[PDB]
């Protein structure tokens, strides 16, 4: 009868006398009632559970290196950690200490590299995403059920979007996967629907997150990977390689008729979206292609549609933002500092006006404290050393000073430009203007330093972007630019300075 | 078997 | 016996092997157990369910927006979003990824678009109400072991409809609730899932049924949709409605169904423009068009009040004039422009979530000290703004032909005549410097000007959010002349065609160009 099936797996022999014990049960039973139906349920849910047949794992590592890069372009250091992971994999068997996580703002593909390591590892893809028999019929548990349906013993596990699993809410504690988290505790796994201890070692394990809004005990066993935001020329690449493709397939465009440009995806990139993925672009290209499907069903006199930088005004609307430009037109008494944010980088123009006045200090653009605390740090900067500079120094009661970011209902918080509006201080009292060629970052200490900043490389790609030739950095992010992209390198003039008098210099067009 | 409600 | 039916009803090979199973349990049980009747109402739900009868899908597009225009006005977007979409399913079967959303203000017309993508798509209509559902067993129904156990509303109205790949309007996303033992957002997660559709598995039928040709449009106000949820949709804001497409709504959609809803016969109440307009300037505020629905119905009313209880008159012409009579008194108004030139009074523009409206900047600078004074209920980056603009003054003021040390000696008082509104904002920047300088000169600024734009200290005019509700504010008030920071004119593809040819719009870079125009005298 059912004899072959239970013996032709070879199931475990504890699992073998429950089976064989609800075996001899169910010869003693009515074959139509529906306890035995809970009877033949009960035997198909245990020889559906993978007790053997493993997947081999696969040990070399630049075929890895070649399949992980071909579904994901640019997460360099997820890639290399999971190379390594594969590493301590190819010589230790079984990994259980920590577990893989992957933190990162949505847009970033974090969910597929579960898919990408699926297929590097050889293994098979169960993904799960968080966010006891009986008469009435019961199915198994959720990670049970997933072993089940994936059929095999080595199936590598997602839980994603831990950040949206622990709710405010009375829902899932922490015990039922820390418990299959755990090493000790995974040799002894007994689900309640089957009461039978199955093992979840050699089992890769991958959490994928938002944030570091993790349970305490799960934090614990969560290795932190951070994946930053995608720069403007990896968003091209992604775009070109990975994104097009497949909204053409989606969409059944075949290869003749329609064509995006480079110059489209960067304009798409620059004026029409700002994210920290590549999710709002596909949203946009799909809007571009689909448009793209009903010009043609419209009108059958043309057939190939070109779609460029010139004709996205006709398409996807107008330009809903904007980003900010060097206005190397003049030479003015102005400065161009650096913003840095989570969508990325902003130049952030500083403006002065230093008119004949009793000395008022106006400070304007929605400043934070600060920030405004960096001005009267710079501007004691300019009062400590009034005399060689060329400044009459009675300025402190003679002259109101204001100081202005065009960009107001923008908060803007921070203790970097402080040396930007030290320099745009000293070019509105000098009446010396400001090369305009030059973007600036880096804190001002009253004896005149430059102290280091954070967020290195998206200002100096927003400086890039903007048409800056001439980027001023502190000397201690010079570490930094060992992680900069060499056309970026290539074309900015990046000068790390210490001081003051390193930033005047070059900043300022005539000596002083 | 029948359900039943709680709140 | 029943075999005819489950052959008849050619039902995949799963579904077909466990009914038949089913009746091979149901003829050796006597028929008057439960189990027969258990058994007997799932045979009955599984042949009811509709398998595989499936409608036609239209592929045309000029008719299909005949179709779309005979219910909604000016809803371009959208429409053009389904004629995309009929498009693209002319190449392919079943679209797959994110379903359509329409969010919007109440009143605006998303849920009365279902029908009319329905016919316009030439498919079966099927609505479900989501505003107040807790249970998951309202999307999953419950096992078929218990005793007044059905399939949820999901394949109840499948049943309903007869008809696989029907149209659904998922009506209230973001007002669903959330309990203990269940929750349908997790179960409708599973409705909206590509790689789930195929697979559902309800909790009565416990086969799989393909849910993946059923197209989904679900509606909401807010952006509140949960996160699971938000991430397979595809948002479509609706925005307000204009004054011309809300005249537009009423003359060719509102007025003929309260006609026919109030039994107006043919020649006994005729509503002109003037009226309707009225009733948008001067009685209703909201972006929707159900309160103007509401007015028109109780002009009809009382056309039939008035009717009924004269029996001399047979007809009553209502318009802009005797509107007072039916409705009252003028609930709120509009800004206009001034009809002779003030010496410190510039004509700002403003935009709210119902549209625009003309914005009063009054300066008013008197010898005094060094002093000054901000009044209106301005916010901070308002006040912060006029200091901006204060500072632009005082910088270049013999250019200007301003004696410059006026700041020690003139009080200078900054407001805005309306007191209780909150008005916040940088727009109304080259506006105010204007003011100022029309009170620090003398030269009074021409009325017939109106100004946006944000100021900064060298005298740029950034640009601003909202531009077609300023213009079509403006438009409104009787201005001719408006100034525009350089860098919105892209947006003026987007006006309408006598808003652009009935004002004067002059792109602005700095603000000589502003002081040029605006003022009646030579700076
Ligand atoms: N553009 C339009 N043309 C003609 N009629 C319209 C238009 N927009 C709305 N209506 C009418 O307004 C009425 C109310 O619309 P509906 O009930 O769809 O509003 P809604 O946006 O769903 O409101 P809520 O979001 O509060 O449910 C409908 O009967 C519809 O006929
Ligand atoms: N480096 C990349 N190369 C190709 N596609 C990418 C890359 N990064 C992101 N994507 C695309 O962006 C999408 C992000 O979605 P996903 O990662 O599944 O959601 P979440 O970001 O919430 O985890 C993916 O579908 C993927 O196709
Ligand atoms: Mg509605």
């Amino acid at each position: 009868a059912l004899k072959r099936k239970i013996e032709a797996a070879k199931m475990p022999k504890d699992a073998r006398e429950k089976t064989e014990a609800e075996l001899q049960k169910l010869k003693m039973m009515s074959p139509m009632s529906a306890e035995a139906t809970v009877v033949r349920g009960y035997i198909d849910w245990m020889l559906q559970v993978p007790w053997n047949s493993r997947s081999k794992v696969k040990k070399d590592l630049v075929k890895a290196q070649e399949v992980l890069d071909t579904d994901h372009y640019g997460l360099e250091r997820v890639k290399d950690r999971i190379l390594e992971y594969l590493a301590v994999q190819s010589r230790v068997s079984k990994i259980k200490g920590p577990i893989l996580c992957l933190v990162g703002p949505p847009g970033v593909g974090k969910t597929s590299l579960g898919q990408s390591i699926a297929k590097a590892t050889g293994r098979q893809y169960v993904r799960m995403a968080l966010g006891r028999r009986t008469y009435i019929g019961s199915m198994p548990g959720k990670l049970i059920q997933k072993m089940a349906k994936v059929g095999v013993k080595n199936p590598l596990f997602l839980l994603d979007q831990i950040d949206k699993m622990a709710s405010d809410m009375r829902g899932d504690p922490a015990s039922a996967l820390l418990e299959v988290l755990d090493p000790e505790q995974n040799v002894a796994f007994n689900d309640h629907y089957l009461e039978v201890d199955y093992d979840l070692s050699d089992v890769m394990f991958v959490a994928t997150s938002n944030s570091m809004n993790i349970p305490a005990p799960l934090l614990d066993r969560m290795e932190v990977i951070r994946l930053s935001g995608y720069t403007e020329d990896e968003k091209l690449n992604i775009a070109k390689q990975h994104l097009l493709p497949k909204q053409f397939e989606r969409n059944a465009i075949k290869k003749g008729e329609l064509t995006i440009d480079d110059s489209a995806i960067m304009s798409i990139i620059r004026y029409y979206t700002r994210e920290a993925g590549v999710r709002s672009l596909e949203r946009e290209i799909s809007k571009l292609c689909r448009k793209a499907v009903k010009n043609l069903l419209m009108d059958k006199t043309v057939k190939h549609i070109e779609i460029n930088g010139d004709n996205l005004k006709d398409f996807l609307g107008v330009q809903k933002v904007d980003y900010g430009r060097a206005d190397t037109e003049n030479r003015v008494g102005q400065v161009t500092g650096l913003a840095w944010t989570e969508v990325g980088g902003d130049l952030l123009t500083i403006e002065t006006a230093c008119v004949p006045g009793k000395g008022k200090l106006t400070y304007t653009g929605s400043l934070g404290e600060v920030m405004q605390e960096s001005i009267q740090a710079a501007l004691t900067v300019v009062r400590a050393r009034a005399d060689k500079l060329g400044i009459n120094p009675d300025f402190y009661e003679k002259r109101d000073i204001h100081v202005h970011v065009p960009e107001g209902a923008t908060p803007k918080d921070g203790p970097s430009a402080g040396i930007a509006m030290c320099t745009a201080l000293v070019s509105c009292l000098t009446g010396n203007p400001v090369r305009a060629d030059v973007a600036m970052t880096g804190e001002i200490t009253l004896r005149g330093l430059v102290l280091p900043i954070g967020g290195l490389k998206e200002k100096l790609l927003a400086a890039h972007r903007g048409g800056i030739k001439v980027v001023l950095i502190p000397d201690d992010n010079k570490r930094d630019l060992e992680e900069i992209p060499d056309n970026v390198i290539a074309d900015l003039e990046i000068h790390p300075v210490k001081r003051i008098d390193d930033v005047l210099a070059i900043a300022l067009e005539h000596p002083a | 078997a029948a359900a039943a409600a709680a709140a």
